[PDB]
RNA sequence: AUAUAUAUAUAUAAAAUUAUUUUAAUAUAUAUAUAU
RNA sequence: AUAUAUAUAUAUUAAUAUAUAUAUAU
RNA sequence: UUUAAAAAUUUUAAAAUAAUU
């Protein structure tokens, strides 16, 4: 966001840098969701017990 | 069809548009006809209601279920106010005896949460359907 | 959103609904076999002591 | 064209093929016991037993008679116009018959001729039960007066 | 080396290295055109294939016997095939082809059938007829492609020459093996080599417009064309879809075994279920984890509303519990020698124990390896195999359960012990309720139903004519008319002034034949019924429609498939729930008079009796007939028109149908054949099939189930099921959802026992249910496992195009539509986005030039939808295909680059002293003309079909034709009185505001033209199109369309990535995974479709129904021109009357028009902005609603302000935001309005002048 | 309703009854095997959640909220839309509505599990009563906390 | 809003005085037509109070 | 087994796929019923030999 | 009884559901403005 | 010189198979 | 005392592309 606010917002064009920016912003939310944090598919020994 | 070849009256719903088209401004002037209309039912239902007067011993014309406000009025709404107006105008022409209680319980349903009235039991509470009534045993004591 | 938007089916009769919603879970007998495991657990603890 | 011609031109002929149908039943052991197990001490057989027999009679009619007739009626149509008879419209419909399909009917009790006539293959009771099976394979439609 | 030296610039351009340009595009297209097939196979020779592509080829593929022993001649002089194993071997055989050809005069190595054989066969010889039939059918089998295979192979080499690609999301080169690991290409090259041998010519046959010429080599057979098509399809799929090379080998093996057998199509037909049966129908015998969707079906189930509620983790309890598929699969694999392939699949499948992206990719790859050929056989074999099937009715209705006759019909006694009584009750109640409605008694509905089946498609008008001739009745011929001859419009024009008792003899006339092939299924069959037979079958279809829509109400017909049908499978395959797949084999042949049509006709004849006591239906009188339904009484009783029609229809259905077969592949076969199979061309077909399906299933569950099973489990399972909450059917196929109770998945043995009960139920009355219970969904050719849709790539053959006749193909530029369709089919199946896009670039050049030439600039293809790569010095691979097509898509991809787009222009010369609001100072008007952008953009908008001009028919006969057609349309006095009163009222009041007010008198003038353009185009029109395209290319243009110009004033701002709308670990469509970066990100950040948001401003003033001849456009424009100018209401009523409406109905519509002020219809009519095709699978509705914000990020601006009385502008703003957001790769982001040059009110006034000028 | 027979038995042997101490001991042991993990206790809550959803006659649909909001009149010429703001911020992230059933199942376990509301649900580093989108956050938290 | 309230009140006020002739029809001409049609009729009237 | 055999023989005697008068799977709980097999001898001991 | 060339004419290929794209001058002339 | 829009005017109506006749040869 | 809700209709008849019965 630092580097982006550097760049004279009116003159923005598409770029791999922008793609990576949006992808990181997107994946931070999915990482920080609580159900996503605490969840799994395969059972452990203790949970199976 | 006999009333068709006989009667001189002829319907003209453009009178409604003429009357409503002089209001300056959710828009009240675009609810009854242009929107809330079956789009396939012309006005044979009218004279079928008229012909049902001759036969209230075997036939009992009643308002269809699908012409009620769909599970609650919520007078805060607008389409439901128009639905109440139209049911209240149309009910007196039927021949079932429970038209008055249905006309009352339409508004009773619509005004749930704002005004309350005591009912007869907990099956026919104030939040019933207005059409689920229509036996003389189901008229509220109030 | 769950608290604000709830709904029942229009054909809801409570006794008829639960009478066949609750049946299939009382036809399996895993609960009765979960007791002998506790028996053996207590036996093992006492034997060790 | 006689009505029996399409069934007579087979190594085991059709009626002989259906005479051996009593093996599929739960137990009959003989054609006379079949005729006794089907209809009681008059005609109008037991509808349930007749149905159990028809469920076996049908595959013989759909898998043998129809394929044989589909060729016989073509061979007959090649060599001129002919007036052909049958015992049920389903025979001429399953085997794809070309021409006018005229159903017909006679003003008599046809079931009594099946006892009057003598020298027919199988007992008279078998000819009659066979007629019942054809009548049960008939796809109800107005026969309309042979005359 | 060769292809590189030819078009290195093109390789650089489409591979995301060098900026694209029109010059490289056209030079490459030159290279494609000026290029020979020997060059193709030499380029294939240049490829140094590894050992990986190596494979042992059977030598038997080349030496084959002669065709004579495979055929014979019927007793009816019909040449028909001799089956050697089973009654299925009636396809083209595998035989030599060289000994029947004569050398072509120019190309001395190619040739077609020797004219001696054809003439000797036309004389009537046996062997000549057999040989010519074999030759013609082999040619037809080799003609089932859409273009020469070498062209597709060249496009593949072009695309793959660039090498691997770089992923802007994953930041690495993908690992897809090059051509040296592509064993389909190796087999293609080796077969072509070993067939060619010493001959210099390399192509084993050259596909042409008229016919195929075979390469005269003794190593040639008739199986080679389909084999080569298969190998080409497999090569393209492996290169552009990332199939692993371990399963393509198995596919190639099966294709080789097919080519080495007796006949090829027959083997492929018997061996069509080895990949699905061993991968999809056997997955997950042991689960360990993975996520499946948690859908919840809303309560009034009948409306198909859903809600996604997250991903629930799977566990061991949800493992596969359906019965095993081992013994039967190995039996099939052993019977045909494909035992090693079956064992390999059965082994490799048991190693997947987690519902994951990798396992669904495994299933997709295993199922894309099945051949996608259009199976072909002679018409006289289809008609003689299909139409001989007859129902197998094991418990017929007893003869003592029918009353006496009422005309042609008998009635079910009310005390019948059969199961047909519930059928009778359903159809009776449906008929009564249908006929009771007052809508079905006006002239307008009558006329609509009449005109429903009067189309420009054939109806076998000949046999109608020569059957009417047999009773000494004449018919107009209309000599000298340029209209097509075999069209139902022609029949209807003939049958205008004819009483019903005259044309009723033409109801028993026979029908012509139609044919059509498919993928992996026997060739279709067709029968068009004439106009009388379509007329008399009105009550049947009306009652079926009422049943489908009101009474039973368990069907998906009339509903959008991608908004309601996809997530049905997503719900019915999720693990707690289960799915049973029910189909009726040979549905047409199983509906006959002895069980279905008799009961249905009695029902429809009795139900209608009450509310139609003396009235005529669609031009049918009120005939009489005597009845004998009551014993002892025999009296003539009057009946109705709708009952007279049932009388005639019953006397048609009783006899069956007679088909006139005349095939153009075997000389001497024009026989006539008579069946009892229900027709597949009637209007009533597809509705009555689904009605019968639903009815029999409901009577099943309600009656027959509980009366024949004893265990409590099956009874409790059949009592908790109802067709409206646990069953969905459309025509033949069906689906039965079985919800999971609280104990988990419903038990398996009970479900099986219910299945065998269903199987026993079908046999009692004829039907043969094909039931499949194995843990996967199945509906309308859509596959599902654990809620993950699995596209079937074999059903969309890239090269396959179907030709059921011998007619030539439409000339270029008619193939560009098919190429765009190929690209879109690849899009909907989730192919590797970079590879597929590059291959489509390479393929859209080869079909771009053809002869004084005429070339398309690439900008036309970008206008049609194909997304760019590297234009204007930007980054490689910035644009996705989700960019819409047309002006919206153009604006979308421009606005994302505009700054760089103008600085490049200024950096190469193009400069002027004019501050344009869009591009600043650079002169776009000169450069875009130079770069050929305007040229492609305006050439794409020109039609590519010869507009059929009127050939100036004579005035007398044309007037007579149109008059008789109008007489057919408005037959009763009431329609004519309505329209005449409307015209009188118009000339009284509406005279002046409109000059040609549309009515029911211009319908014949559209039917006449629709008969015109059904004919063939002429050389005049072809030359006209060529010259028009050249002219439109050779202008000098100054600007885009006015709409795009107005669009380009709006700027946007890409602010924030919206939160995810689905879990990033939940497979929702096989093939769209992290390997497929852009589709994955779009799907996971937008979410799938589960909503209903149709009709984004399809508003119109005409809300009623009229004849299909009329158009909504003329009536809409008339009402708009009459409402904007503010005329008297009598004008509106006169228009609505003469457009054929009742007085009260027309006046209610006038009131409607007076409401709903016309500022919205005008914009809806002026602008054409719709949701593109590719967005159908995504959730664009919430993107419109919440995630395109018109209030910019830092508040108000005084430019983005919109006036209060201009609300339509928000619609166009939401368009532009959503398009610009969806065009860019990566995740969908929150887009905010930025700035409108001019202003809100100025732009609104610009749109408002256009809306006003109508 | 389950049924048991009423007649002279055959002396079954069904050893399934145990004391209260023998059950509390095992409860203590299996609670000792679960402390502080949170990957051992989450799947139990998830299983109870899916069971509650399958047994409950309750449905969820935001269309009720949509139709209720759509009746209030808002000015077209404004910069703040109260009805259109809660409709936006009332759509759950990662579209999961499970947290309702999971919280409803956590009532059975408050000695070993404490269902708190996520830190992400709060107004992002201090609220403000002058912010509409920030006031709806307080509304949602106030309604959601008591469960 | 006050504007919407005033619009609703005005719509009601005008709809109270819409110029329709169906009511006077029902009270002056419809019963005469019913009485004129009643005799010439296949199934005579059947009424309760 | 004998109840099931009696039901099947009843179905055969009445000539239907499913007998109407069934002796098995009635509503009654009859889990204590016995019969005379060859498993037990006259002494009360098993009949393994 | 036939073959070839020519000219003319005739017959043949359906229904339904779903989604996308296109369907108010035909032409010219005078007066007005603009762009190349 | 070219094109676009503005008002008006004018003309204007939009493959396979078969049959028949001619000619030449047998 | 100023602002504003604006209509979400259909089943849209035909011709081309694609999917299916
Ligand atoms: O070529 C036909 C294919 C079928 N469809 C329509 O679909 C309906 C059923 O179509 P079919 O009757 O052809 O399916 P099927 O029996 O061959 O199924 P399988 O044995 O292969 O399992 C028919 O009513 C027909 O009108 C036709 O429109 N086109
Ligand atoms: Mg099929
Ligand atoms: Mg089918």
């Amino acid at each position: 966001a630092h580097v982006a606010s550097h760049g004279l917002h009116g003159n923005m064009t598409l770029t791999s840098s922008e793609i990576q920016r949006h992808i990181t912003e997107f994946i931070s939310s999915w990482q920080n969701h609580p159900i996503v944090q605490v969840s799994a598919d395969v059972e452990n020994r203790k949970t199976a017990q | 069809v006999l009333l068709q070849r006989i009667s001189p009256l002829q319907i003209d719903p453009t009178i409604i548009s003429n009357t409503m088209s002089t209001v300056s401004e959710l828009s009240p002037a675009s609810s009854i006809l242009g929107k809330l209309r079956p789009s396939n039912s012309d006005f044979s239902s009218f004279r079928v209601a008229l012909a049902g007067w001759l036969y209230n011993g075997v036939v009992t014309t009643v308002i269809d279920d699908s012409s009620y406000p769909k599970d609650g009025g919520s007078v805060t709404s607008l389409e439901n106010l128009w639905d109440f107006f139209i049911l209240a105008l149309a009910l007196p022409l039927t021949t079932d005896p429970c038209a008055p209680v249905k006309a009352f319980m339409t508004l009773a349903n619509m005004m749930v949460g704002f005004e309350t009235i005591p009912m007869d039991n907990q099956i026919y509470t104030q939040s019933r359907r207005a059409s689920a009534f229509s036996t003389p045993h189901t008229w509220p004591r109030c | 959103v769950a608290l604000l938007s709830g709904k029942y089916p229009p054909d809801l009769v409570t006794n008829v609904w639960y009478a066949d919603a609750i049946y299939p879970m009382y036809a399996d007998t895993e609960v009765f076999s979960n007791l002998q495991r506790d028996v053996i657990t207590c036996e093992a603890v006492q034997t060790l002591v | 064209v006689d009505s029996d011609e399409v069934g007579e031109q087979m190594e085991p002929t059709f009626e002989h093929a259906v005479m051996e149908i009593y093996k599929g039943i739960a137990g009959v052991d003989s054609l006379d016991d079949l005729t006794k197990w089907v209809l009681n001490s008059d005609l109008v057989p037991h509808d349930d037993r007749l149905g159990q027999l028809f469920q076996a009679f049908l595959p013989l009619a759909k898998d043998l008679l129809a394929p044989m007739a589909r060729q016989f009626y073509d061979n007959s149509m090649s060599e001129g116009r002919l007036l052909t008879f049958a015992h049920a419209d389903s025979e001429l419909l399953n085997a794809n018959y070309f021409g006018h399909l005229l159903r017909l009917k006679i003003p008599y009790i046809t079931e009594v001729n099946l006892m009057i006539r003598k020298n027919r293959e199988g007992g008279e009771l078998f000819q009659l039960v066979l007629s019942y099976l054809y009548k049960m394979y008939a796809t109800s439609a107005q026969p309309k007066w042979f005359g | 080396s060769m292809i590189l030296t030819q078009f290195g610039p093109f390789i650089e351009s489409i591979s995301g290295i060098t900026d694209q340009s029109n010059d490289v595009f056209e030079n490459a297209a030159k290279a494609f055109s000026m290029f020979t097939r020997s060059d193709v196979y030499k380029a294939l020779d240049e490829i140094p294939f590894s050992e990986d592509a190596m494979l042992p080829i059977p030598p038997t593929i080349y030496t084959k016997p002669s065709h004579d022993s495979y055929y014979y001649i019927d007793a009816l002089n019909r040449v028909r095939r001799k089956t050697y194993q089973g009654p299925d071997d009636v396809y083209v055989p595998n035989c030599s082809i060289v000994e029947l050809l004569e050398p072509h005069e120019t190309l001395t190595s190619y040739g077609r059938l020797s004219e001696a054989i054809e003439n000797r066969a036309k004389d009537g010889d046996s062997q000549a007829r057999i040989a010519t039939t074999y030759g013609r059918i082999a040619e037809s089998q080799a003609r089932q492609i859409k273009a020469p295979l070498e062209k597709f192979v060249l496009a593949l080499l072009v695309a793959e020459a660039g090498g691997s690609l770089y992923d802007p999301v994953l930041q690495k080169y993908d690992e897809i093996p090059g051509l040296s690991h592509n064993c389909p290409l190796w087999c293609f090259r080796e077969i072509c080599r070993h067939i060619s041998g010493p001959l210099p010519d390399r192509a084993p046959y050259l596909y042409l417009s008229a016919g195929v010429f075979w390469l005269m080599s003794p190593r040639m057979t008739s199986a080679i064309p389909p084999l080569l098509s298969d190998l080409v399809n497999l090569a393209i799929l492996q290169q552009t879809a990332g199939l692993d090379p371990s399963l393509v080998r198995l596919g190639v093996q099966i294709c080789l075994h097919a080519a080495a057998s007796s006949s090829y199509a027959w083997f492929i037909l018997k061996t069509k279920s080895i990949f699905p049966q061993n991968t999809l129908h056997s997955m997950y015998e042991s689960l360990e984890g993975g996520y499946c969707p948690n859908l919840e079906w809303l309560e009034p189930r009948s409306d198909y509303k859903f809600m996604y509620m997250g991903a629930m983790p799977l566990s061991t309890k949800y493992a596969r519990s359906a019965p095993s598929n081992d013994k039967k699969a190995r039996e099939l694999g052993e019977k045909y020698g494909l035992s090693s392939v079956v064992s390999e699949l059965r082994r490799r499948t048991k190693t997947y124990s987690k519902h994951d992206f990798t396992s669904v990719r495994y299933i997709r790859d295993a199922m894309a390896c099945t051949s996608g050929i259009f199976l072909v056989r002679t018409p006289t074999e289809t008609v003689l195999q299909e139409y001989t099937q007859s129902p197998e009715i094991k418990v017929p209705i007893p003869q003592k359960d029918w009353t006496g006759p009422i005309g042609e019909i008998r009635i079910l006694k009310d005390t019948t012990s059969s199961i047909a009584r519930y059928l009778y009750r359903t159809w009776y109640l449906a008929a009564a309720r249908m006929a009771a409605q007052p809508r079905t008694w006006d002239p307008l509905f009558q006329a609509i139903m009449r005109s429903q089946y009067v189309t420009a498609r054939g109806g076998s008008g000949a046999t109608l004519r020569e059957s009417l001739y047999a009773i000494n009745v004449s018919l107009p011929d209309f000599k000298g008319l340029p209209v097509k001859a075999a069209t139902k419009i022609f029949q209807a024009a003939q049958l205008a002034n004819l009483p019903f008792s005259h044309t009723s003899v033409a109801i028993l006339a026979d029908t012509s034949m139609g044919l059509r092939n498919q993928v992996q299924r026997r060739p279709r069959s067709i029968m068009p019924l004439n106009v009388p037979q379509q007329q008399v079958s009105a009550p049947h279809t009306l009652t079926a429609d009422y049943i489908n829509y009101h009474m039973n109400l368990s069907t998906t017909s009339g509903s959008a498939v991608i908004e309601k049908v996809i997530p049905l499978g997503v719900y019915a395959s999720s693990p707690p729930n289960q799915s049973i797949n029910i189909d009726i084999s040979a549905c047409d042949a199983s509906i006959t008079w002895d069980f279905f049509l008799s009961v249905i006709m009695a029902a429809i004849h009795e139900g209608v009796a009450s509310s139609s006591i003396g009235k005529p239906f669609m031009g049918v009188p009120a005939s009489i007939v005597n009845d004998e339904s009551v014993v002892g009484v025999r009296a003539a009783r009057p009946i109705s028109g709708m009952q007279n029609m049932i009388q005639h229809l019953s006397k048609l259905y009783k006899r069956g149908f007679s088909y006139r077969v005349n095939d153009s592949f075997s000389p001497g076969n024009d026989f006539t054949h008579m069946t009892t199979t229900f027709p597949s061309g009637s209007t009533a077909t597809s509705t009555e099939h689904t009605a019968n399906n639903s009815t029999m299933m409901e009577t099943f569950l309600t009656v027959w189930g509980p009366e024949h099973t004893d265990d409590p489990d099956v009874l409790r399972l059949m009592k908790s099921l109802t067709i409206q909450r646990n069953y969905v059917c459309q025509g033949d196929d069906g689906l039965m959802i079985i919800d999971g109770n609280t104990a988990g998945k419903v038990n398996s043995e009970t479900i099986q026992k219910m299945l065998e009960l269903i199987s026993k139920y079908g046999e009692e009355f004829g039907w043969k249910y094909d039931i499949a219970y194995d843990g996967t969904a199945e509906y309308l050719k859509l596959y599902f496992i654990f809620g993950c849709r699995i596209p079937n790539l074999s059903r969309h053959p890239i090269v396959g195009k179907e030709r059921a006749n011998s007619s030539a193909e439409e000339p270029w530029p008619a193939i560009l539509d098919q190429i765009m369709g190929i690209f879109f089919n690849g899009v909907h199946d989730g192919l590797q986005w970079q590879r597929w896009i590059r291959y489509s670039w390479a393929l859209c050049c080869a079909f771009s030039r053809q002869r004084g030439y005429l070339q398309y600039p690439m900008w036309s293809f970008v206008y049609w939808g194909l997304p760019l790569v590297k234009v204007f010095g930007s980054d490689p691979w910035i644009f996705s295909w989700y960019m819409p097509t047309g002006d919206l898509g153009m604006y979308s991809w421009i606005s994302l680059i505009r700054p760089l787009m103008t600085r490049w222009m200024v950096a190469n010369g193009y400069v002027t002293d004019k501050c344009s609001p869009v591009f600043g100072n650079a002169d776009y008007r000169k450069c875009f003309n130079e770069l050929k952008l305007y040229q492609g953009y305006y050439m794409a908008q020109l039609p590519r079909n010869p507009k059929k001009s009127g050939r100036a028919a004579p005035r007398e006969v044309r007037e007579q034709f149109t008059q008789a057609l109008s007489d057919y349309l408005m037959q009763n006095p009431e329609l004519k009185s309505r329209v005449l009163r409307g015209r009188s009222e118009w000339e009284k009041y509406g005279a002046g505001i409109i000059h040609n007010p549309p009515s029911l008198f211009d319908v014949p003038h559209k039917w006449y033209q629709g008969a015109q353009e059904a004919a063939t185009a002429t050389r005049e029109e072809l030359a006209e199109m060529d010259e028009t395209l050249m002219r439109a290319r050779k202008h000098s243009y100054s600007s885009f369309s006015k709409l795009l110009e107005a669009y380009l004033l709006v700027k946007w701002r890409m602010c924030e990535a919206r939160e995810p709308s689905v879990d990033l670990r939940l497979p929702l469509c096989a093939g769209i995974d992290p390997l497929n970066s852009d589709p994955f990100l779009k799907m996971v950040s937008v979410g799938p479709m589960l909503q209903s948001t149709r009709k984004y401003f399809a508003q119109t003033l005409f809300m009623a129904k009229t004849v299909s001849g009329l158009d909504v456009n003329a009536i809409d424009s008339a009402l708009l021109r009459l409402r904007t100018l503010g005329a008297d209401k009598k004008a509106l009523t006169a228009q609505l009357l003469m457009v054929g409406l009742q007085e009260s109905e027309a006046d209610a519509l006038a009131g409607k028009i007076m409401l709903q002020d016309v500022n919205t219809v005008q914009l809806a009519r002026v602008v054409n902005l719709a949701v593109p095709d590719t967005w159908m699978s995504l959730d664009f509705d919430t993107m419109f609603k919440h995630h395109v914000k018109l209030l910019p990020k830092d508040g108000r601006h005084l430019n983005t302000d919109i006036p209060p009385r201009m609300g339509w502008l928000r619609a166009i703003l939401r368009f532009l935001g959503a398009g610009m957001a969806m065009t860019a790769t990566g995740v969908a982001v929150d887009i905010y309005l930025e700035d409108i040059h001019g202003g809100g009110r100025s732009l609104g006034q610009r749109f408002m002048t256009w809306m006003r000028q109508e | 309703t389950v049924t048991s027979p009423y007649a002279p038995s055959v002396n079954r042997l069904m050893p399934y009854r145990i004391s209260n101490a023998e059950r509390q001991i095992s409860q203590i042991i299996r609670v000792m095997n679960i402390g502080n993990n949170a990957t051992v206790i989450q799947p139990v809550l998830q299983d109870i959640s899916v069971l509650l959803q399958r047994i409950s006659p309750l449905q969820i649909d935001p269309t009720i909220i949509s139709n209720t909001m759509s009746t209030v009149s808002e000015s077209t010429t404004q910069t703040l839309s109260p009805a259109s703001s809660i409709l936006g911020k009332l759509r759950p992230s990662n579209s999961d509505f499970s947290s309702f059933r999971v919280a409803l199942a956590g009532w059975l376990y408050n000695g070993v599990v404490t269902t708190v509301i996520d830190d992400s649900s709060y107004p992002k580093d201090g609220g403000s009563v002058t912010s509409l989108e920030n006031l709806w956050d307080f509304f949602i938290l106030a309604l959601a906390l008591p469960l | 809003t006050q504007s919407l309230v005033s619009s609703m009140r005005g719509t009601l006020g005008k709809l109270k005085l819409i110029k329709s002739m169906t009511p006077m029809y029902l009270q002056q001409l419809a019963p005469v037509e019913l009485a004129v049609i009643a005799p010439m009729l296949p199934f005579p009237p059947f009424q309760v109070p | 087994d004998e109840a099931d055999d009696a039901t099947k023989k009843q179905a055969k005697d009445t000539e239907k796929a499913k007998a109407q008068v069934t002796y098995s799977d009635t509503g009654i709980n009859n889990a204590n019923e016995l019969s005379r097999s060859g498993n037990v001898d006259n002494e009360g001991g098993s009949n393994q030999k």
